[PDB]
């Protein structure tokens, strides 16, 4: 839920950076992108939000 | 949207003015979907076409 806020919230602010936001590799976090992570968590709403 | 419900009270042809944006509107939201671009601007503009309505 805190996922789904965040994106969100993000993409009220700005759509642009929101984009770069998920695209971007997590050097911490093992070198992988949000999206990844997400479907990995097989979490349906942070998917099924606009943005991604 | 905000513009246009404070052009809506003002003048005559109110029950007039209320349908025809309805149809401008909506109309404008599903050609613009047609392109998708950013829908969130198409979601938005269907909810003023709710709004209208």
């Amino acid at each position: 839920q805190l996922a789904v806020e965040l994106l969100d919230q993000s993409y009220k602010q700005d759509e642009q950076l929101a984009m770069k936001l998920l695209t971007y590799e997590l050097k911490n976090w093992s070198n992988a992108t949000c999206l990844q992570l997400a479907v990995a968590a097989k979490h349906r709403d942070f998917i099924a939000h606009t943005c991604s | 949207q905000k513009m246009a419900l404070f052009f809506w009270q003002h003048g005559e042809e109110a029950m007039a003015k209320a349908l025809v944006a309805c149809k401008l509107c909506k109309a404008m939201a599903h050609e613009a979907s047609e392109n998708d671009m950013v829908d969130d601007i198409s979601q938005e503009l269907n909810h003023n076409s709710r709004d209208f309505g």
